Formats: structure tokens, C-alpha cells, sequence
């Protein structure tokens, strides 16, 4: 059967490059509009993370799938740093520092999906992309730390750090 | 048949 | 799966009754009268006195290649194969070196025919003959045994 | 007196022996062979349960995907099956063997080349595994109400097969053959635990994965909803498995989590293990039946027989019977729309039954068969071998000519 | 090009390969497969050099099928997915192939026989609305196979990827009551070659790997003159065993799968098809005809399509027919077989004869007005424009 | 019981029963199915061949062979299984005890009659036998000695006029055009909608469609434009897999071939002209008696509208003075058997038999003298 | 196709 795709795409949803500039519920600042609903492109990708890393074939139906694939690849970067953390406060400090890092973007080397992603043509669209992703890289990390850490010991769970070796298909943002 | 038509 | 219709038409072979089949040619002049081949009394009278090297050439002078008959060929083979088997192993190089090219090729034809049906010690001799005729005639002698459409 | 026939179902994991006429086999042993690590030294070997425990011997598994790979061992595996366990003089007893559908002819030829020449048996019949499993179900069924028409799913350790049967005749050209089975489920649990639960010795990872699989595992209705149930309410769904080390004899314990439903999921998401396969088994069955003749599509949906040890998972048919009825009730809906909506066609009665005998289903259909007189007609014979040669056993119903 | 300068185009629109070109052409301009491919992510493959669009078509899809989920819009002559079929027509009329303007051109098309009507109506509905072609014609694949051969009388055998149909003609008089269709072609063979390779352990389950087996078929597989002689070669020798290297570097070996797969055109029960082969069907189609016409059909058996390009097919076909003539007509008289005159036109350009015939009928009728079907006629009448051809539609 | 047996042996069906009875005891199709796969499940009554309704139950895994085609028997080995299935299994009687009355269409090859009579004696050991024309028996059941019969079955269609028990063989006409030729034509036009039926089993499905939804149009060209405008004739049919189809125009285009065989490519004339042209070959005196006593027979004459279209067309050809009256009883699918039970129940008929001893002295050629 | 066969 197929993997889990994004249901949130709507024709009224803006496009950046060939991705889906979708609303995000965050206190962080960026080009992403603020959402009112109780579900977002982030809460989905965290719902569907543990299941989508076992599949080996993903068919890109729309552009919101290109936004989900990015997060699902970045969550595997959070867990590499979080498994080394001994307290949630130490994780939130590590999740900040990682989002500030300038990962590759569509068009340049490092990005594993340069072919099936559309780079920004103009410089203004480039500046919007680098600030949309950084808004995802920050709210993703902030929301994992609520889940990874067992409140009984305030230390990472083996049920999340078992997916450290499970890349999305085999790709990584590095 | 033998000639004309099959049978 | 399996079929349930008459499939017997695929058994008969129509290629047997064909008009494009190859046809090799034969010597018309030999069908009426065959070449007499090496007469036994000629070679034998030369074997009684021990003149092997001349009974040798007498057997390779006549050879019923153009003959369609097989008995005269078989009689011819038994004659020459009787001769080669009685040679002295030291005398063979003396005899092979005398032959012209076209006799070495005819010799090697008879040699590869002696290997078909051997006696007790018919083949240890013919392998020695094969060594000498190859030293003179080379691989091209054998190729004129393979390509030969007319058997000895 | 007159002697019964020997019956042997040499499978990937387990091997089923015995004599005809009986209801359950006389032996069920793993398909293993223990060898040392010239002369009479090739006879220093053990098979079955006498092979696992042997410390100074090397355990070998000569069968993969139902086919044999090393006939040097299987010829030794069969001369203890006969002379040690069964104690049969093969020159007297006939034999019934089993093959999967996709067994090559050259393996059938080397089989008969072994039994007829080496062991000098007077007869031999190489039957299809899952087909015998359907005859067994008919005895559970009422007498006279026997359904000759039925679909069969036989999944063991090596490979999984879907085989339709209509009015007694096998529709061989519509068989499917899924390479996913209990060995792929086991190596997938053996993988998840190496990532999470270190502390399992490498010598006891396999023993630990079967134990989890046979005991704790099950089948889920939806995958991602189970991950939440294991996260949100972990005390209820996470079990614990205490093992025993074999060196120090000290216990080791682990937490059994996502591998309870992830192993069996590869029946429905086989790209978890094998990237060369994506289609679920719920869809393979629909293509098997829709490729069959239009008249026997309904009776085949109505009798889907699960056989094999890797269909013992809890709630396996409940999901397969549900993934089909979704697929079948839609197709009828679409046709009702294209026609004009004037006729509401009759629904299809899908039914997936899971019969009581599974560990020896195929053997049982071979014992019922061998106890007949009809068996002694279709059996290839020593005489027929000397004349025609080992190509007498070259053909199977899966192909023609 | 017509008198008015409007280019006259011929598109076959086949089930496995498109054959597009202009009238009077002795070759086709472009020959590319009729598939559409959307991007996909697979863990085994890693490529980030070549740009992969959202909709790749034709040769740029089959070449990059490793990164794609290809899907054939057409199956057995019938069109399934129109939204994927229009993306193919666009590629066929665009800057990558035949960079033409549709509004100022004439088009000639083909449909196989005994197909549904909605598949013909919906094509014409598309050419006048979407592309707005100036003049349209929908020809018969059989009649075109004769124009290229230069004939007026001959039983046609046109086997492609999905359809295998037989259409007799006699001096230009159609005999549709004798038209027959076998449900076997190059796609039903390509499946059977996978089911055979599965015994060796090679699995080709994906949609891209379907093309990879087509190339294995086009290269190696053939037809056996006498199938008994071929089975001796596979049992006694190992010379039939060839090797094919796949795109992923893995090498395979193919033996008796070379003559067993395409034997399903003559022994069709091997793929669960009830009936008779292309030879016993061609002999029974003729034996249905009027007795005076039969003598000229045997003399003018015409092959076409790319499923007739198996090495040994016409020789095998000549053989099986003479076995049947001997068995049913002559009742076993070998002596009379020498007088049986049969000629199977097997020209090696039989791969494209449905197109070449379309180049020939177009160049002959490019400059006539009672032949084509105009945009104006479709605006007024609608789908009833097809009555010019005799196809009863309303 | 000394009751005589009657067997129709049509191209499609085998109608059997006893003499003196009003309707046949056993009716089953004349087919012999052989499997197309290899049966590996042993001890499961897997026979080498199936016959009759036992085949239609298992048509999915079989190749259905009609041993008769256009009236002629093509496979005599299979036809023994038909008769053997009739006596021993269906009727449950031995044939050596009773006699049997067979039937046959006119203008068939003599080798077909020679073989049947040879089989009833040398194989089944019947005491006697007889071979009647199918159309003539239809008039016995009709209670007449004057009238022209048009028996249209599965393979054959023939006309036979009689006048006061005096048959005119010079006016008999035959036409190899019947239901099996219509069934095949229906499968060719159903492709237009998108429904493909190729298999023999699928041919039996289409038979069930033909005998449930196809009617005859009183005016073909008028109803042709009806369907083009509306959707009233669009009836539906449920296939055994649950699929659904719909047929409109194809309901009356199938039987119109009887009135326009040019659809099938056949140069012949329609049944409406055949039965008329037969009457024109009779004497000028007796034509009026046959225009009135115009009888139909055979299962092919069970279409609705068939009687009204024949009456319409015949009136258009024949003079306006002659009154055209068609006779179409509601049991015309079994009329030929009903007359057989009548004809065998007569005292006058007990001498027309061909006894065992008569065949022993004259051989099978006696059938040409005894049986007209 | 719509009925019979896929297409
Ligand atoms: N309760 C169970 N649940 C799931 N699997 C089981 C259960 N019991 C046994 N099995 C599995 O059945 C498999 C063997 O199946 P079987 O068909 O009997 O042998 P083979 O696969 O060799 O033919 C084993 O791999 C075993 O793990
Ligand atoms: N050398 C070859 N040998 C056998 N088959 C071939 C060869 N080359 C091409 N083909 C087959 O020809 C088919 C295409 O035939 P064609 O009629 O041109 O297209 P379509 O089937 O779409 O009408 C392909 O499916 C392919 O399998
Ligand atoms: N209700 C019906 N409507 C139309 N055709 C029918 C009907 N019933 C039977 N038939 C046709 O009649 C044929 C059989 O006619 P019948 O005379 O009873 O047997 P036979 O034709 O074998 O002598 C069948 O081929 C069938 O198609
Ligand atoms: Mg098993
Ligand atoms: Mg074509
Ligand atoms: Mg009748």
C-alpha cells in the first residue's frame, strides 16, 4: 500500500519554489502564515514519522509532500543530537542551535533531492525559502522535545532513539 | 460439411 | 494450462518434401566404370620382396576417390592400411619425406580412416605416421580431410 | 503385511514426516543439519532437534524459499529421515514428496534422480504443497457439503503462495508467489531489536525473535494509530520477555514494543523488508481471482483458506477479509454507475476461514491421498524411470506443454 | 504539406509506441513509447544531477524510468486515462517532437477494428476542441497496411503491444464479418517472460522493470520453426543461453525462455487464453471467406506490427498453414502440396506499415475536401461528423 | 414398459422422453466439455469429460464443444456420450428394451443418417429405430395435415410445406442461419459498448442474454431512431461476477439478421422471403391453404415480435387478397418432440420401424428406403 | 473494455 501523504494542501495554499508554503502554529518569526487549527504540516509529519521511515517508495502527488519530506528528513537530525541530551532544557537549547544552522536548500549541493525540487529563481524567493525552512526547523525541534523525553526520568526515550538509524528512505540533510 | 461450410 | 483442440497438424513435418535441399556433384565418368584402385598383386608382390617404399607409392598412386562405390574404397583402404601397419618405425620418415604434397594429404585421409575401426595394434602405428605427415604437411593437411567432400 | 507409503513435506523451517493413513505426522523436526567443523566422516551428522544443541557441530539450513540449494546435504538429510526416524526400507514403501509451485524442473529432476537411483524407491509423487492443504479443510467441512472450489494461501518460512482451485482443477496460470514469509518477519524483528534492545546475545537473537513472533505479535487494523497507542498508553501495549543466556545462565530481559505489529505488517506492506515487492496480499488475491474465469470468481472469494504457520497471527483474516470487501464492493459500485444505476448487483460474500490444522495441513492432505488406491496409479514408477529417465518428473501444473 | 501550405501529419497512436510523422514520408519522424511517468523517491536509487519534471513523457521517461512510476494510458487498443493521454499528444505536437501549430494542420489517425465507439468519438472530440486540428481522418489499420505494400487484396495480420487483429480485404472490398481479434500481443508476452524468469529468481515487479523486460524480449526472444528441435537444443546443449546486463549492473541468463514466451501466439493456452493461435485462426478466417476469394488470400498474407518481428515467425507461419491445408483441404495428399501457392509478405519494414500507409493515403488525398473532417463540420454536427466515414454515431 | 422413446438431437439441445407423454422428460444442452487445466486434487470425481448441465455448472474450467454444427454431426465419439448420458443417466432406461425415434433436418448428408442408425444398433443394441423430419413432426403436434412449418433452431432453419399428408420435397428449403449464428453476431456488436466475450463459457452467457432481452422490431428503421433519441429500450443484465451491462440498440439488431442476413455477410434471403419463396414453388391451388396454416417451431421462434414481423412482411409480398395467419403456440420450442410422442403412439406407425433384422440384412443403407 | 477484459 502507499505511505502517508499530506492532506492539508488546498489550491488557496501558496507555493514557494515547488513546495507548499503552509501555515504553521509557532511563536517563531518567518514567512509562514499563522494557523488556527489543531493540526499542521508539522504535527502530521511527527504523527507519520515512525511509519514513513520504514517505507521504501514515495510518490510525490503534490507540493505539500515536498514540505513533509523535508521535515521528516530534519526530524532524523534532531534525534541524533537529542539522544545525547540528559535533560529537556538541554534539548531545547540544542534544537535552537540547529535551526539557526544554514542547511542546504533546493538548488545547491548537500540537498539530496535537487532533481525533484525546484530552486528559487529570483533572490527574493531564495530569501523566503531560507526563512520558511528555518521556521520549520525551530518548531519541529521544539515539539519533539515534548515527546522524546520521558517525564519520569526527564531523559530520552528508547522508543524514539531507535529511529536514529532509520533515515526517511536513505536520504539526509547532510 | 466437407466442402462448403465447416461441419 | 492445457489445450482441448486437435493439435495433430503440428506433428507432420513438411520440410522433408522440399526442393531447395543441397545436392553435391559426382564424377559422371566414374559411375559406369570405377577406378581399379591399387591392385593387390602389384603391392603384394612388392611386399613379398620387402620393397615397402615402392609398394607404398603404388598404393597412393591409385586411389578411388572419384568412385561412388564403397567396396572398392574399402578394399583400397584395407590395402594401404595393410601396408602402413607393416612398416618399420624408423623407415616411415624416409617414406613420408619422399611424397609430394598431394600424396601427404591423401595419406592423412587414409590415416584418419584407420582410426575408425582399429585392430589390436593398428593405431600405435598410425599415430607415428600422423606425427611425420604433420611435420611435413602441417595443419593444412588435416583441413583437406575435413573439407574433403569426396571420401577416399 | 502391505505397507503404507512414506510422506515427507520438506519445508524451509520444519519438516513433516510419517506414514500414510494417519491424521498427524509421526515427526515434526526443523529442516536443519549439524555437521562437523573423507572416509566415513560424512556420516557424523545430526538433523532436527538433535542438531541445535550440538556445541561442536555447525548447523546448516539447506532449504531457502522452498527450494533446495545444497543437494549434498539434503541427500544426507533424507537418509536419516528414512533409516533413523521413519525406519523404512525404501525399496518397499512408496513415497510422496512436496514442492512449491515455483520449484525449478532441474530440482524436480535431481529429486527423482536421488530417490530412484540412490534409495531405489519403487514409486514417487511430487505434489504441490498448498493444494493438499485444501483437501484437509474439506474434512472439517460437512460431508457432502464439500466445496471443491476454493482459494488457498499457504505462507510458511520461505515463501507465500496464492493458489486457486475450481471444481477440483487447479488454475495454474493464475498462481501468484510472494517471497515474504516467516523468515522475513523474523529477520525484521531481529533487526528492530538490535537497534533498540542491545543485551540480547547474538547467538540468541533468532531464538528471541521467534519467541516474540509466536507469542506477542499480532496484526493491526491501521499502522500509525498503533504507534500512538504504544506511546500515549505504554503500560498496556508493551510486554516484557525474560530470556536465559546459554553461557552464563543469567537472565536477560527486554521490552517488546513496535515489533508486535510491524513484523506481520509486511504481508500488507512488504516493502518494509523486500524493496522488490510492494503489492499487499489483499491485492494479490484480487488479481489472482479476477484473472480467473468469470464463473468461478464468486465461489473463490467465498472460500479463502489460510494455511501455513505464518497465518497463525491474530486478526490476519479479519484484515484480509476487510481489505477485499472494500475492494470488491467498490468495483461493483463503479459498474452500477457506468451502466446507468438500473440494477443493484448482488454483493459478493467474502469469507476467510482459518482451519484447525495448520502445522500439518499439507502433510494431512498427503496422508489422505497416499491411503487411496488412486495414488498408486499417478505415481511415477521405477520402471518408468529406467525407460524415460529423470525427465519423467519435469512438469508441474503451473505451466503447459 | 498541402496546397495551402498546411502540414499533413500522420499519428498512429499505438498502444506501446507512437509513430508520428508527415505525409509522403518514407520513414517516421519520431518513434517513442506511449508512456507517462511521474516522479518518485526510491531508497535504492540516488540521483540529483538531472532535473526530473513532475510530468515526463516518452523517451525522456523510459530513459529515466528508474526515478519514475510510469503508466500506460492505452491498453488493448482502448484508452484508459485521458489526462495522461493528452499529456502524450502534447509532447507529440510540441517543441520536443513535431513542433507544429495544430490549428493550421491536417491529421490522420488510426483505430483498430471491433473497438468501442466512445473511444473513437472521444478522440475526435479532443482533436477539434483541445488542439483544434483543421482536418481529421480516422483510418483502418488494415487498409493502410496494403497501401504501403502496394496492394488491393490481402489478409492482414497486425500484431502490436496490446491487440492482434486480422482483417481480410479483396480488391478493396471490406469483409468485416471475417475480422477476428486474438487477445495476445507484445504485452501479454512480456508478462509471460517475467513469469518464466521468476523460476530463475529474477524479479521484475516494478513498473519500470516492465520496459527492461521488453528490451530483453526485443533482443533475445524468437520463434521456433519446429518446437521439438528447439527443445532438444535446450536439453542437450546450452547454446541458447545468452546474457543480458541490466541498468543496475546485475547480469542475468536467459535460455529456453526465448522461444517459450512468444510461442503463446501459436499455443495461447500457456497464458490462460482459450482458443487457437494466429495460424489456425488465419486459416479459419480464410476458410470462412467465399470459396473463390480463398485462393488469393493465401497468396497475399501480409504481416505488420512489431510483434511479427520475432525471428522465425513467417517461416513458422508458412509451416503451420501448410500442415492445415494438407490436413483439412487435401486430406493428407503430400503430392498436391507442391501446387499450393502461398506467399507471406514479410518485408523487414513491416514494423511501421500502418504509418507508411498513412503517409501514402495522405499524400494521395491531402488536396481534397470531401475526404477530411473539418472543424466547422464538428462545430455544426458534432460527433455525427463521423458519418462521412460510414460510422453510425449520433 | 414397452413405450417408445423420442430424441430430437438438435444442434444446441437434446430433448428426450417417452412416447405418449405430453412434454419431454429430459432437456439438456448438446455440449461436451473437456477441462483446460491439470487436476492435481486426487479422489475428487475428476472425470476426463463432462456432458450436459454438468458442464454448464463447470463451464469456467472447460472448453464447451457443440458436437453438432448446422445440423451435421462433426464428432461421433462425443455424440455417443450424449446419447449415453440420455438413456442411462437422465431417462434411466436401457435402450435395448424400448425403440427410439430420432429426428433430422432435410437436405443433410446421407452419411449422417447412416451413422445414427449404425450407432443405435451396433452400440446401444436397440430393437428398432426410425428417423423423421423435424418440421413434419411439428404439424402432428399442431393437429393438421395442411400447413407450412418453419423450424428455426440453434444451427439450422428450414421450411417444409405439406398438403393433406402429401409433402412437396421440391419446395423444401433450408437455410444455415440460426441462433448460434446470432449469438456470435451479438458478441461482435457488444464490443461497441465495451463488452468483450470470447470464451466458450462467455458464449453461453451471451446466449442467456439473447433469450432474455432481444426482441424483434416490427419496423427496424423506426426503432433505430427511437434508441438514438431516448433510453427506453436500455435493459440491463447482471453477470455472475456481479458486473452489470446495458444494451439498447443491440436487442433488435441481433434477430434482424434473420430478416437481413447481409449483416452476417451471407448472400441468402431472410426467413420472411424463404418461407414465401417456398410457397411460390408449391402449386397455385394450395397456396391459400398454406398462407393461413403458417406454423413456426424451434426455440429461435420464441422472440417477442417474431410472429408480427413475419405476418407483416409476408402480407407485403403476397397478394392483398390472401389472408396471412401465423400460428405460434406457446410450446413451439418443444413441438418437434411433442409430435414424436404422437407419431410413435400410433398403430399405423408400428410397421414403419426399421427392426434389428432388417438392418442386419440390408445394412445401414436401409434408412434411405424406410425413412423418407 | 468496460465489461470483459480490463481496457
Ligand atoms: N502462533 C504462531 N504465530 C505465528 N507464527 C507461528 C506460530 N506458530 C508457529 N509459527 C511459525 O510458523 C513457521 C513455520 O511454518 P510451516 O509452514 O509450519 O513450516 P514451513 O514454513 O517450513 O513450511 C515458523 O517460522 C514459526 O515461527
Ligand atoms: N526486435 C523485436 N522483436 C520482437 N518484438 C519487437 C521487436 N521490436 C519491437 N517489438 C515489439 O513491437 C511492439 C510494438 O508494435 P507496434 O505495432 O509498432 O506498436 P503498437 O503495439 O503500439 O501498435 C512492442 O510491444 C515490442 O514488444
Ligand atoms: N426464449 C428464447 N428466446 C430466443 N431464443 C431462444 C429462446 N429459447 C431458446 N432459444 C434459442 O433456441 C435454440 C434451441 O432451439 P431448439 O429447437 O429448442 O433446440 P435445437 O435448436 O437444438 O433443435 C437455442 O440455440 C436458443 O438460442
Ligand atoms: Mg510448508
Ligand atoms: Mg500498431
Ligand atoms: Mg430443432
Amino acid at each position: 500500500m502507499p505511505a502517508y501523504h499530506s492532506s492539508l494542501m488546498d489550491p488557496d495554499t501558496k507555493l514557494i519554489g515547488n513546495m507548499a508554503l503552509l501555515p504553521i502554529r509557532s511563536q517563531f518569526k518567518g514567512p509562514a502564515p499563522r494557523e488556527t487549527k489543531d493540526t499542521d504540516i508539522v504535527d502530521e509529519a511527527i504523527y507519520y514519522f515512525k511509519a514513513n521511515v520504514f517505507f521504501k517508495n514515495y510518490e510525490i502527488k503534490n507540493e505539500a509532500d515536498r514540505t513533509l519530506i523535508y521535515i521528516t528528513l530534519y526530524i532524523s537530525e534532531c534525534l541524533k543530537k537529542l539522544q545525547k541530551c540528559n535533560s529537556k532544557s538541554q534539548g531545547e537549547k540544542e534544537m535552537y542551535t540547529l535551526g539557526i544552522t544554514n542547511f542546504p536548500i533546493p538548488g545547491e549541493p548537500g540537498f539530496p533531492l535537487n532533481a525533484i525540487y525546484a530552486k528559487p529563481a529570483n533572490k527574493q524567493e531564495d530569501e523566503v525559502m531560507r526563512a520558511y525552512l528555518q521556521q520549520l526547523r525551530q518548531e519541529t525541534g521544539l515539539r519533539l522535545c515534548e515527546k522524546v523525553f520521558d517525564p519520569q526520568n526527564d531523559k530520552p526515550s528508547k522508543w524514539w532513539t531507535c529511529f536514529v538509524k532509520r533515515q526517511f528512505m536513505n536520504k539526509s540533510l547532510s | 460439411w466437407x466442402a462448403x461450410c465447416p461441419a | 494450462a492445457r489445450n482441448t483442440l486437435s493439435s495433430r497438424f503440428r506433428r507432420v513435418d513438411i520440410d522433408e518434401f522440399d526442393e531447395n535441399k543441397f545436392v553435391d556433384e559426382q564424377e559422371e565418368a566414374a559411375a559406369a566404370a570405377a577406378e581399379p584402385g591399387p591392385d593387390p598383386s602389384e603391392v603384394d608382390g612388392l611386399l613379398r620382396q620387402g620393397d615397402m617404399l615402392r609398394a607404398f607409392h603404388a598404393a597412393l598412386r591409385n586411389s578411388p576417390v572419384n568412385t561412388k562405390n564403397q567396396a572398392v574404397k574399402e578394399r583400397a583402404q584395407g590395402v594401404v592400411l595393410k601396408v602402413l601397419t607393416n612398416f618399420k618405425s624408423s623407415e616411415i620418415e624416409q617414406a613420408v619425406q619422399s611424397l609430394d604434397r598431394n600424396g601427404v594429404d591423401l595419406l592423412m585421409k587414409y590415416i584418419y580412416k584407420g582410426f575408425e575401426k582399429p585392430t589390436e595394434n593398428s593405431s600405435a602405428v598410425l599415430l607415428q605416421w600422423h606425427e611425420k605427415a604433420l611435420a611435413v604437411g602441417g595443419l593444412g593437411s588435416i583441413i583437406r580431410v575435413l573439407t574433403a567432400r569426396k571420401t577416399v | 503385511g502391505r505397507l503404507p507409503a512414506c510422506v515427507v513435506d520438506c519445508g524451509t523451517g520444519y519438516t513433516k514426516l510419517g506414514y500414510a493413513g494417519n491424521t498427524e505426522p509421526q515427526f515434526i523436526i526443523p529442516s536443519c543439519i549439524a555437521i562437523k567443523e573423507k572416509g566415513v566422516d560424512d556420516l557424523d551428522f545430526f538433523i532436527g532437534d538433535e542438531a541445535i544443541e550440538k556445541p561442536t557441530y555447525a548447523t546448516k539450513w539447506p532449504i531457502r524459499h522452498g527450494i533446495v540449494e545444497d543437494w549434498d546435504l539434503m541427500e544426507r538429510f533424507m537418509e536419516q529421515v528414512i533409516f533413523k526416524y521413519l525406519r523404512a526400507e525404501p525399496e518397499d514403501h512408496y513415497f510422496l514428496l512436496t514442492e512449491p509451485p515455483l520449484n525449478t524442473p532441474e530440482n524436480r529432476e535431481y529429486t527423482a534422480e536421488i530417490m530412484f537411483e540412490s534409495f531405489n524407491v519403487p514409486g514417487l509423487y511430487i505434489a504441490v504443497q498448498a493444494v493438499l492443504a485444501l483437501a484437509a479443510s474439506w474434512t472439517s467441512r460437512q460431508v457432502g457439503e464439500r466445496t471443491l472450489t476454493g482459494t488457498v494461501i499457504d505462507s510458511g518460512d520461505g515463501v507465500t503462495h496464492v493458489i486457486p482451485v475450481a471444481e477440483g482443477y487447479v488454475i495454474g496460470s493464475c498462481i501468484k508467489h510472494i517471497p515474504i514469509a516467516g523468515r522475513d518477519i523474523t529477520y525484521f524483528i531481529q533487526q528492530l531489536l538490535r537497534d533498540r534492545e542491545v543485551g540480547i546475545p547474538p547467538e540468541q537473537s533468532l531464538e528471541t525473535a521467534k519467541a516474540v513472533k509466536e507469542r506477542y505479535s499480532y496484526v493491526c487494523p491501521d499502522l500509525v494509530k498503533e504507534f500512538n497507542k504504544y506511546d500515549t498508553d505504554g503500560s498496556k501495549w508493551i510486554k516484557q520477555y525474560t530470556g536465559i543466556n546459554a553461557i552464563s545462565k543469567k537472565e536477560f530481559s527486554i521490552d517488546v514494543g513496535y515489533e508486535r505489529f510491524l513484523g506481520p505488517e509486511i504481508f500488507f506492506h512488504p516493502e518494509f523488508a523486500n524493496p522488490d515487492f510492494t503489492q499487499p496480499i489483499s491485492e494479490v488475491v484480487d488479481e489472482v481471482i479476477q484473472n480467473c474465469p468469470i464463473d468461478v470468481r464468486r465461489p473463490l472469494y467465498k472460500n479463502i483458506v489460510l494455511s501455513g504457520g505464518s497465518t497463525m497471527f491474530r486478526d490476519f483474516g479479519r484484515r484480509l477479509q476487510r481489505d477485499l470487501k472494500r475492494t470488491v464492493d467498490a468495483r461493483l459500485k463503479l459498474s452500477e454507475e457506468l451502466s446507468g444505476g438500473r440494477l443493484k448487483p448482488k454483493p459478493i460474500d467474502v469469507q476467510v476461514i482459518t482451519h484447525h490444522m495448520q502445522r500439518y495441513a499439507v502433510w494431512f492432505g498427503g496422508s489422505m491421498l497416499a491411503s487411496t488406491p488412486e495414488f498408486y496409479q499417478v505415481c511415477h514408477t521405477k520402471k518408468d524411470y529406467e525407460e524415460i529417465g529423470p525427465s519423467i518428473c519435469r512438469h508441474n501444473p503451473v505451466f503447459g506443454v | 504539406m498541402d496546397s495551402q501550405g498546411r502540414k499533413v501529419v500522420v499519428c498512429d497512436n499505438g498502444t506501446g509506441f507512437v509513430k508520428c510523422g508527415y505525409a509522403g514520408s518514407n520513414f517516421p519522424e519520431h518513434i517513442f513509447p506511449a508512456l507517462v511517468g511521474r516522479p518518485i523517491i526510491r531508497s535504492t536509487t540516488k540521483v540529483g544531477n538531472i532535473e526530473i519534471k513532475d510530468l515526463m513523457v516518452g523517451d525522456e521517461a523510459s530513459e529515466l524510468r528508474s526515478m519514475l512510476e510510469v503508466n500506460y494510458p492505452m491498453e488493448n487498443g482502448i484508452v484508459r486515462n485521458w489526462d495522461d493521454m493528452k499529456h502524450l499528444w502534447d509532447y507529440t505536437f510540441g517543441p520536443e517532437k513535431l513542433n507544429i501549430d495544430t490549428r493550421n494542420c491536417k491529421i490522420l489517425l488510426t483505430e483498430p477494428p471491433m473497438n468501442p465507439t466512445k473511444n473513437r468519438e472521444k478522440i475526435v472530440e479532443v482533436m477539434f476542441e483541445t488542439y483544434q486540428f483543421s482536418g481529421v481522418y480516422v483510418a483502418i489499420q488494415a487498409v493502410l497496411t496494403l497501401y504501403a505494400q502496394g496492394l488491393l487484396t490481402g489478409v492482414v495480420v497486425d500484431s502490436g503491444d496490446g491487440v492482434t487483429h486480422i482483417c481480410p480485404v479483396y480488391e478493396g472490398f471490406s469483409l468485416p464479418h471475417l475480422t477476428r481479434r486474438l487477445d495476445i500481443a507484445g504485452r501479454d508476452i512480456t508478462r509471460y517472460l517475467i513469469k518464466l524468469l521468476l523460476l530463475r529468481g529474477y524479479a521484475f515487479n516494478h513498473s519500470a522493470d516492465f520496459e527492461t523486460v521488453r528490451m530483453i524480449k526485443e533482443k533475445l526472444c524468437y520463434v521456433g520453426y519446429n518446437i521439438e528441435q528447439e527443445q532438444k537444443l535446450a536439453l542437450e546443449t546450452t547454446v541458447l543461453v545468452e546474457s543480458y546486463t541490466l541498468p543496475d549492473g546485475r547480469i542475468i541468463k536467459v535460455g529456453g525462455e526465448r522461444f517459450e514466451a512468444p510461442e503463446a501466439l501459436f499455443q495461447p493456452h500457456l497464458i490462460n487464453v482459450e482458443g487457437v493461435g494466429v495460424a489456425e485462426l488465419l486459416f479459419n478466417t480464410i476458410q470462412a471467406a467465399d470459396i473463390d476469394t480463398r485462393s488469393e488470400f493465401y497468396k497475399h498474407i501480409v504481416l505488420s506490427g512489431g510483434s511479427t518481428m520475432y525471428p522465425g515467425l513467417p517461416s513458422r507461419l508458412e509451416r503451420e498453414l501448410k500442415q492445415l491445408y494438407l490436413e483439412r483441404v487435401l486430406k493428407g495428399d503430400v503430392e498436391k502440396l507442391s501446387k499450393f501457392k502461398i506467399r507471406i509478405e514479410d518485408p523487414p519494414r513491416r514494423k511501421h506499415m500502418v504509418f507508411l500507409g498513412g503517409a501514402v493515403l495522405a499524400d494521395i488525398m491531402k488536396d481534397k475536401d470531401n475526404f477530411w473532417m473539418t472543424r466547422q463540420e464538428y462545430q455544426e454536427k458534432g460527433v455525427r461528423v463521423l458519418e462521412k466515414l460510414g460510422v453510425t454515431v449520433r | 414398459d414397452i413405450a417408445a422413446l423420442v430424441v430430437d438431437n438438435g444442434s444446441g439441445m437434446c430433448k428426450a422422453g417417452f412416447a405418449g407423454d405430453d412434454a419431454p422428460r429430459a432437456v439438456f444442452p448438446s455440449i461436451v466439455g473437456r477441462p483446460r487445466h491439470q487436476g492435481v486434487m486426487v479422489g475428487m470425481g475428476q472425470k476426463d469429460s463432462y456432458v450436459g448441465d454438468e458442464a454448464q455448472s463447470k463451464r469456467g474450467i472447460l472448453t464447451l464443444k457443440y458436437p453438432i454444427e448446422h445440423g451435421i454431426v462433426t464428432n461421433w465419439d462425443d455424440m455417443e456420450k450424449i446419447w449415453h448420458h440420455t438413456f442411462y443417466n437422465e431417462l434411466r432406461v436401457a435402450p435395448e428394451e424400448h425403440p427410439v425415434l430420432l429426428t433430422e433436418a432435410p437436405l443433410n448428408p446421407k452419411a449422417n443418417r447412416e451413422k445414427m442408425t449404425q450407432i443405435m444398433f451396433e452400440t446401444f443394441n436397440t430393437p428398432a429405430m426410425y428417423v423423421a423430419i423435424q418440421a413434419v413432426l411439428s404439424l402432428y403436434a399442431s393437429g393438421r395435415t395442411t400447413g407450412i412449418v418453419m423450424d428455426s433452431g440453434d444451427g439450422v432453419t428450414h421450411t417444409v410445406p405439406i398438403y393433406e399428408g402429401y409433402a412437396l420435397p421440391h419446395a423444401i428449403l433450408r437455410l444455415d442461419l440460426a441462433g448460434r449464428d446470432l449469438t456470435d453476431y451479438l458478441m461482435k456488436i457488444l464490443t461497441e459498448r465495451g463488452y468483450s466475450f470470447t470464451t466458450t463459457a462467455e458464449r453461453e452467457i451471451v446466449r442467456d442474454i439473447k433469450e432474455k432481452l432481444c426482441y424483434v422490431a416490427l419496423d427496424f428503421e423506426q426503432e433505430m431512431a427511437t434508441a438514438a433519441s431516448s433510453s427506453s429500450l436500455e435493459k440491463s443484465y447482471e453477470l455472475p461476477d456481479g458486473q452489470v451491462i446495458t444494451i439498447g440498440n443491440e436487442r433488435f439488431r441481433c434477430p434482424e439478421a434473420l430478416f437481413q442476413p447481409s449483416f452476417l455477410g451471407m448472400e441468402s434471403c431472410g426467413i420472411h422471403e424463404t418461407t414465401f419463396n417456398s410457397i411460390m414453388k408449391c402449386d397455385v391451388d394450395i397456396r391459400k391453404d398454406l398462407y393461413a396454416n403458417t406454423v413456426l417451431s424451434g426455440g429461435t421462434t420464441m422472440y417477442p415480435g417474431i410472429a408480427d414481423r413475419m405476418q407483416k412482411e409476408i402480407t407485403a409480398l403476397a397478394p392483398s387478397t390472401m389472408k396471412i395467419k401465423i400460428i405460434a403456440p406457446p410450446e413451439r420450442k418443444y413441438s418437434v418432440w411433442i409430435g414424436g410422442s404422437i407419431l410413435a403412439s400410433l398403430s399405423t406407425f408400428q410397421q414403419m420401424w426399421i427392426s434389428k433384422q432388417e438392418y442386419d440384412e440390408s445394412g445401414p443403407s436401409i434408412v434411405h428406403r424406410k425413412c423418407f
